[PDB]
RNA sequence: GGAAACUCAAAGAGUGCUAUCGGAGUGCGCGAGAGCAUUUCCG
């Protein structure tokens, strides 16, 4: 159950199905976690399916802020809003993959039929699509990450030193 | 005068361009392709083979085990890697098996844990916080059942009420327990059988035949109102909550340790009993073991049923661990370690390929139940593979040599040394069974499957 | 492979195509052959656009061929077979590989579109909203994606409530935009025209007012100050008093030449309160943001202000003699304005009898009066 | 029905019912509150003058010498301005009299 | 419509009577799933028809076949004529690629023939009888003078063979991965190419081997000796497994087609047989061909091709049951009944050594005294090769993968018997009414071993003497009872 | 002895490349279908 995922990046936020599962009880074992490593069996994993691009530079600065003390914002709240599909309460309430335990609440406060999750499996699926990086996202993007997240970097730090420009 | 002749064109044969895939173009002959059988019967051997060359079946230990030998293992039912072991130092676990690591333990009891479940249990008063907290009941030999809470990361949707939720405490000891899956309800075994829910510290109702104890109980997967249980009167008892009375009770001939029952037929069980053979019990006609299970060398310790419905596990007194088929009635393989001495619970997991057991010497072990199977997920054209030389060592499984390949095993030399004089013994009582039966006259062809059974209530029907 | 699955479960439609006689083997043979070559090129490792582009155009043309041969031959149209929904299904299936293997050309996606929206007839709009919600999906940021969809919601199926739902979600999405903004108030005006239509011929056969149009653009302006000013400043709040000033100054440059353009495409549109909810506009554009412009800079826009309250009457008629009837509103107005001013009033002097000679009995006379009697006699 | 589970062929464990439920398409407001200061402003005007159906089917129930080419723009003006529900509703209405004076 | 081809040739329990409906079922619908392909198929075969009754099918030769054909094809066509080196021996390789040409002076030269690369040329100074290829390009193998020598790809003299005192008979069972030679001495014998070792050697008992083919279709050797005695072997048994009485004195050549069905012969007493091979039934003979045909074989079509030293003669569809089919030499009487010539090729001094069709192509290669010459035929070529076992297009990286799956998948020697089906069978012991059981001091030692042995023989003898007793006047009446 | 690699062959390593009856209606399932299946408009 870990079907939707949430990826946070400093050019836009991501949203992946999961197509298929982990293995989740052999989620130790070197003939799995390698599989993450290489990328002919994670893009069997996950594919995207949303990816809105944060386009100001000081919106790009706010969204971080919000993630950095674990808030939800205006662009985060409308992709999920658009994405996450309402579960009837005949099925179940649906899940999504965040990465981690200080945002957990903030979404489950704001959406209902939502339910955060985080554990190990979360942890590495998270870890195998920061690894994979663009190549998941198939050219849905103008600008490359490095540039972009030094830029939010030398902002984020500035945000949080308050230094004297003067 | 008209002519032709074949134009191979060099264009849709070869490519235009160096990256896209040449053609392979295909003509489904029986002409070109002429040896049929002899070539997916060698592909069939090459299978064999590179199973017996993978078949690489344990995954690891999980922390660093218990103390003094398990007695007790309750998967959970709603999720998959979360696994309880209670453990004879009134110690029980509570095991996260994806890191393979613990999440809290508890200095349970004082003598020894005899039997332990999992509940969601639904109380009255309070909301079920189950998607944060898990339920975790376990019952000793000094007269208390204790319900416990776990704090549990398996969410992330909260933020306290760690242990020890409430203690039912009972008149004689207790022996073991399992929750009924739906409405908070449990059933215990010790004196005599007893049906609490978690709103009462006394208990709802007694339900034995006599005064004789109980040794194991199980209740169902669904039709969930109905149970079983095995008492060291060598005796199976069904029960039946919607009556609230028992209902059946038969004797076989030896005391029957651990029944299970089928999460797919809802009406067959298997039942392992000290001697060494596993019957599998039809419950709506008790009086035909309508199979029975016959490779052990000694008493056959527990059973469960995988959830897919057709394997069964199993885990002898004697230091090894059986997986057969439902459908055959011999052994398809075996497990083994010389570190586990004398496993006491087995079970499936949820996810269907792995088996939990867990031995004497303290730790809980885990195999893969398919030993070659490997978990990651594979590309379509090696899943093709796989499932294709499987179904060719399924059809010429009957062939001498890639049987007597697919068959052998190392089995330790205890259990292959035990199992050649028991086969002698045998093979000697079937021999002075024909003499008697070359002179007798009314001497009954008595079915194997019927052998155990020596009374049965409520005769026929 | 899989190349080779594909092709195998393309054989049913060419099995009945022979089996009913309009096409025999050697042709069936020869598209087969031309099909399995560019099916390996569409599976190759690093395929194209352009050969599924081609792909469609060849599965098109035979499909085509088919219904001619069909309607030449057998001379029926429908065949009532596999053969006929065969090639729709398979182009079907084309279209959907090409949207999974390559999701970031909007030809591409318009082209699908525009392919199921022709063929609506025979597969009805779940598909539609299927892979219109899937390209919302995988390009939120597009405004055009969110622009085309509502005008075929609006166009082909006329559903408002989700018409201003996808709106309000794509303005959700993106308010950093003019176009989505000012198409939005155009298709409320479009909706608030059609209900008073709607009246209006329940009064043939014998409250709602524009104020939707007017929040959506006070949030319009609100919002799209707010982000002009975070698509400059980049990543430091730039801190002295006259930079902060003049970026203000800047900002309300380029809102009100948002607003000129509202005023611009709702006079073309008016039919309506237009008077009311133009001087809503320019209430709030007296009532201004961060600096209260008035006697502060950009006084030409002050002036501009002036000069389209003075001469919000004059804009509609042909018949100028209803003009110089209620001019003397327009010269009052303007002599009110003129006694305020000095050489902002000798520019709306200009502007004014611009507008006069622009334009062109006994009002003419009474109630400037010098092009008035120009007119008049 | 664990007979007929042991006939068929090929068991895909999904058995039951499974979560298969369509994913939130942006033509539908998924919790049915305003959630932008836009929605909470178009919503509170918007509470009192509405075309929920039901001004429209009143509106709508009209529709001989018009029917063959008397009204030939006013049978136009009243099907384009006819609403969605309203047009589905007159599409099957129209088809279901149809389907009774022309089987 | 085409399942002929595809095809592969009650009870009490209901599950067993569902699995068997199922099981046929699927039976029939992979049958029909698999005979469904030939709509994909790639290309047509090819075909010259008569179109009229004066143009006969054999008054065309190359001149007109050669202009009216494909200019790649006409290109294929080569005449690659050596003088200096003795009467030539064709065998191209299992698929078209290859060729491999043998002088019987001792030029052997293995080379692509569609491309200019002569990769493996060697003269020698000993008579070279024949040549055939093992697998690839790679290893070719030359029955030479008085050892049969085997060689990479270059040239390198692999492997001088220790065993087969002589050879002039010599070919390779692709599967198994076989070398097989037939001597001058009455031997065949059997050598794998893969593990190095022998399998078998055959005593023969009759005779040098005049003529040999292979079966395709389950991989038994077809002998022919001096005796006319056609027999067919396999390393199970020493004894030949079928002996055949095909023509009268010796055979000189043997041919089967590639589906096993049909083998042609012809004798030295001017005589031709057509014979069937799963029933051994003489289909129809052939007399009154002038000259002995040296050499015969059979095209992947039914196009069988006579070699009687200056002619070559290509008769069409010659293999079926019917009378009609008879291939005959001349139309007299106004005769449409017949099976006339479907063409020929008449060389000019030089007598004809051996043929070989071309694999997946329409020509027929044909080797004789002063070279090499490819005959365009429109129907003797397979059109459409399958892609996973034969392959005119390689690589070095499929060829080596081919290479590694075939060696894997080598079938051992044993499993080749009269008919490769039989194999899954039960093995001869049915009971169809399968009995269940259900329904029916060292010679101290030594002495007392006997004494239980001997006590088991009578526990044994009086058991069946049980088993036995189990399942079998006036004055004498008076007089019984005593 | 230096090697032009543009003659070709056999091989060894490193790098990059893909997925698993037709629209409604009609008995229908909690604004709603993911399906059960037709004589209802039918095509």
């Amino acid at each position: 159950p870990i079907e939707y995922l949430l990826f946070e990046e400093p050019t836009g936020y991501a949203v992946f199905k999961v197509k298929l599962q982990q293995d989740d009880i052999g989620s130790r074992l070197k003939e799995v976690q390698e599989q993450i490593n290489d990328f002919g069996a994670f893009t069997k994993l996950i594919e995207l399916v949303s990816f809105a691009p944060f386009k100001g530079a000081a919106e790009a600065l706010e969204n971080a802020n919000d993630i950095s003390e674990g808030l939800v914002s205006e662009s985060l709240k409308a992709i999920l809003d658009l994405n996450l599909p309402k579960a009837s309460s005949k099925k179940k309430n649906i899940t999504l993959a965040i990465s981690d335990k200080n945002l957990g609440p903030s979404i489950k406060e704001e959406f209902p039929y939502v339910d955060c999750i985080s554990n190990e499996l979360a942890q590495d699926l998270i870890r195998g699509v920061r690894l994979h990086g663009e190549k998941l996202f198939k050219g849905l993007q103008s600008g490359d990450l490095e540039r972009a997240q030094l830029g939010l970097g030398h902002a984020y730090s500035r945000a949080k030193v308050k230094f004297s420009v003067q | 005068m008209k002519i032709k002749t074949i134009k191979r064109s060099a264009d849709d044969y070869v490519p235009v361009k160096s990256t896209q895939e040449s053609q392979m173009p295909r003509n489904l002959n029986p002409e070109l392709h002429p040896f049929e059988r002899a070539r997916e019967y060698t592909k069939a051997l090459n299978a064999t083979k590179l199973e017996r060359m993978f078949a690489k079946p344990f995954v690891g230990q999980l922390g660093y085990g218990h103390r003094d030998g398990v007695y007790a293992i309750a998967k959970n039912y709603g999720s998959l890697n979360k696994l309880a072991t209670g453990s004879a130092d009134g110690v029980i676990k509570y095991w996260n098996m994806s890191t393979r690591e613990e999440f809290v333990s508890f200095k349970a009891h004082y003598g020894l844990v005899t039997g332990l479940c999992v509940t969601q249990p639904r109380f009255h008063d309070k909301k079920p916080d189950l998607k944060s907290q898990n339920f975790m009941l376990s019952c000793s030999d000094d007269k208390t059942v204790k319900l416990w809470s776990i704090n549990v990361d398996d969410y992330s949707n909260k933020n306290n009420e760690e242990g020890l939720i409430r203690t039912f405490d009972g008149e004689s000891a207790f022996q073991g327990i399992d929750s009924h899956r739906e409405n908070s309800t449990f059933a215990t075994g010790g004196a005599k059988i007893h049906l609490w829910d978690v709103n009462r510290l006394k208990p709802v109702s007694d339900l034995s035949w006599g005064a004789d104890n109980i040794t194991s109980l199980k209740f169902n997967q669904n039709e969930t109102d109905i149970l079983a249980s095995t008492g060291s009167d060598n005796s199976i008892v069904l029960y039946d909550l919607r009556t609230n009375s028992p209902t059946q009770k038969i004797v076989q001939t030896m005391r029957t340790n651990a029944i299970c029952w089928n999460p797919m037929e809802a009406f067959n069980f298997v039942t392992a009993n000290e001697d060494h053979n596993a019957y599998y019990y039809d419950m709506r006609n008790l009086s035909r073991s309508l199979n029975v299970f016959k490779d052990h060398v000694s008493a056959v310790m527990d059973v469960d049923f995988s959830p897919t419905g057709d394997e069964i596990v199993t885990g002898s007194y004697d230091k090894s661990i059986r997986i057969y088929k439902t459908n055959h009635g011999h052994s398809r393989e075996i497990y083994h370690t010389k570190r586990m001495q004398h496993v006491f619970q087995v079970k499936y997991s949820m996810d269907s390929k792995y088996i939990i057991s867990g031995s004497d010497d303290g730790n809980v072990r885990l195999w893969r139940s398919k030993a070659w199977e490997r978990s990651n997920v594979k590309t379509t054209r090696e899943k093709n593979k796989l499932e294709y030389d499987e179904k060719l060592k399924e059809r010429f499984r009957h062939m001498p040599e890639i049987k007597r390949i697919s068959r052998h095993r190392h089995v330790p030399q205890v259990i292959k040394k035990a199992q050649e004089i028991k086969n002698i013994e045998l093979s000697s009582i079937k021999r002075r069974e024909a003499n008697e039966r070359r002179t007798r006259k009314d001497m009954p062809y008595i079915s194997e499957r019927k052998k155990q059974i020596v009374g049965t209530v409520h005769k026929y029907e | 492979s899989k190349t080779r699955y594909y092709l195998e479960q393309c054989i049913p439609e060419m099995d009945d195509l022979v089996e009913k006689g309009l096409f025999t083997k050697n042709e069936v043979s020869l598209i087969m052959k031309k099909r399995t070559d560019f099916e390996h090129r569409l599976n190759s490792r690093g395929s194209s656009i352009n050969d599924y582009i081609k792909y469609i155009n060849y599965e098109s043309n035979v499909n085509k061929l088919r219904a001619k041969r069909c309607k030449r031959i057998l001379q029926v149209k429908k065949t009532n077979s596999l053969s006929d929904w065969s090639i729709q299904q398979r182009i079907g299936f084309i279209y959907q590989r090409g949207t999974n293997k390559f999701p970031q050309d909007l030809k591409f996606w318009a082209m699908y579109l525009n392919y199921m929206k022709a063929r609506g007839n025979q597969t009805s709009y779940k598909k539609i909203h299927n892979i219109y919600n899937q390209l919302l999906k995988l390009h939120p940021t597009n405004v055009d994606i969110w622009i085309s969809c509502a005008k075929y919601e609006y166009e082909v199926h006329a559903n408002f409530k989700s018409c201003r739902n996808i709106f309000q979600n794509g303005l959700r999405f993106n308010p950093d935009v003019p176009k989505l903004w000012y198409e939005y108030v155009k298709f409320e005006l479009n909706f608030i025209t059609k209900l008073i239509n709607r009246r209006k011929v329940m009064g043939l056969i014998n409250a709602l007012r524009g104020d939707i149009a007017l929040t959506i653009f006070d949030v319009c302006m609100k919002t799209l100050g707010k982000h002009y000013i975070n698509k400059h400043k980049g990543y430091y709040a730039i801190s002295d008093s006259k930079m902060n000033i003049e970026l203000n100054k800047e900002t309300l440059n380029y809102l009100f030449s948002e607003s000129l353009r509202y005023i611009k495409l709702f006079d073309e549109f008016l039919d309506l309160e237009r008077d009311y909810l133009i001087n809503h506009v320019l209430q709030f554009w007296k009532n201004d943001m961060y600096d209260l412009s008035l006697r502060k800079d950009l006084p030409e826009l002050y002036l501009k202000t002036v000069m389209i309250d003075i001469t919000l009457n004059i804009r509609y008629m042909p018949v100028e003699k209803l003009d110089i009837d209620q001019l003397q509103l327009s010269v009052k107005k303007y002599f009110a304005y003129i006694s305020k001013l000095d050489s902002a009033s000798v520019k709306s002097l200009k502007n004014e009898y611009r507008s006069y000679l622009q334009d062109n009995k006994m009002n003419a006379e009474d109630d400037k009066i010098l092009d008035l009697i120009i007119s008049k006699l | 029905i664990v007979q007929q589970n042991r006939r068929a062929d090929h068991l895909i464990f999904p058995l039951n019912k499974p979560t298969e439920h369509n994913h939130a398409s942006a033509f539908t407001r998924t919790q049915d509150v305003p959630q932008t200061e836009l929605q909470e402003k178009v919503d509170q005007v918007l509470q009192e003058s509405n075309l929920a159906n039901p001004e429209k089917d009143s509106k709508f129930e009209e529709l001989t010498p018009e029917e063959m080419r008397k009204r030939t723009t006013e049978m136009r003006l009243m099907r384009e301005l006819m609403f969605r529900e309203e047009r589905k509703a007159r599409r099957l209405k129209k088809i279901k009299s149809k389907t009774y004076r022309k089987i | 419509e085409n399942q002929n081809k595809f095809e592969r040739s009650q009870t009490k329990d209901k599950k067993l009577r569902a699995g068997l409906k199922k099981i046929d079922e699927q039976y029939k619908k992979a049958v029909s799933s698999a005979a469904a392909t030939d709509y994909l198929l790639p290309e047509s075969n090819g075909y010259l028809e008569p179109e009229n009754e004066l143009e006969k099918t054999f008054k065309v030769q190359q001149s007109e076949i050669k202009s009216s054909v494909d200019v790649s094809t006409a290109n294929k066509a080569l005449d690659l004529s050596l003088k200096e080196f003795g009467p030539y021996h064709i065998k191209y390789a299992k698929n078209g690629t290859h060729l491999l040409i043998t002088g019987r002076k001792g030029h052997v030269a293995s080379m692509d023939w569609r491309k200019g690369q002569l990769r493996a040329e060697l003269f020698l100074n000993e008579t070279c009888h024949s040549a055939t290829y093992l697998q690839n390009e790679q290893y070719f193998a030359v029955a030479q003078k008085k050892y049969t020598f085997i060689y990479d790809h270059e040239g390198t003299e692999l492997h001088r063979l220790k065993q087969h005192i002589e050879a002039r008979h010599l070919d390779f069972l692709p599967y198994h991965y076989l070398l097989v030679t037939a001597g001058e001495t009455g031997w065949l014998k059997y050598h794998d190419v893969s593990t190095g070792q022998l399998v078998s050697e055959l005593r023969t008992k009759a005779g040098p081997t005049m003529a040999m083919a292979q079966n395709p279709w389950n991989a038994v050797m077809h002998l022919g000796h001096s005796n006319g005695t056609v027999s067919l072997w396999s390393p199970s048994m020493p004894e030949p497994l079928v002996k055949l009485l095909s023509a009268r004195g010796p055979v000189n050549s043997i041919a089967i087609d590639r589906s096993g069905y049909y083998m042609a012969t012809t004798g030295a007493d001017r005589s031709m047989k057509i014979w069937d091979i799963r029933n051994f039934k003489q289909l129809h003979s052939v007399e009154s061909l002038p000259t002995p045909g040296t050499n015969v074989s059979i095209s992947d079509t039914g196009l069988l091709a006579l070699s009687r030293g200056p002619h070559v003669t290509l008769w069409k569809d010659a293999l079926k049951l019917s009378g009609d089919s008879k291939p005959c030499f001349g139309s007299m009487g106004g005769n449409p009944h017949r099976n006339t010539p479907y063409m020929s090729h008449l060389f000019a001094g030089n007598k004809v050594e051996n043929l070989g069709f071309v694999p997946f192509e329409d020509l027929l290669g044909v080797g004789h005294q002063t070279g090499i010459t490819n005959l365009i035929v429109p129907g003797a070529g397979e059109a459409n090769y399958d892609a996973l076992e034969l392959n005119p297009f390689e690589t070095k990286k499929q060829r080596q993968e081919q290479e590694v799956r075939t060696l894997l998948n080598k079938l051992p020697a044993d499993t080749i018997t009269l008919d490769p089906n039989s194999i899954g069978s039960v093995d001869k012991r049915s009971s169809t009414i399968r009995l269940n059981a259900k329904d029916l001091r060292s010679f101290l030692r030594k002495k007392t071993q006997n004494v239980i042995d001997e006590r088991k023989l009578r526990v044994q003898k009086q058991l069946d003497k049980e088993k036995n007793i189990r399942k079998r006047d006036v004055i004498e009446e008076a007089l019984s009872r005593f």
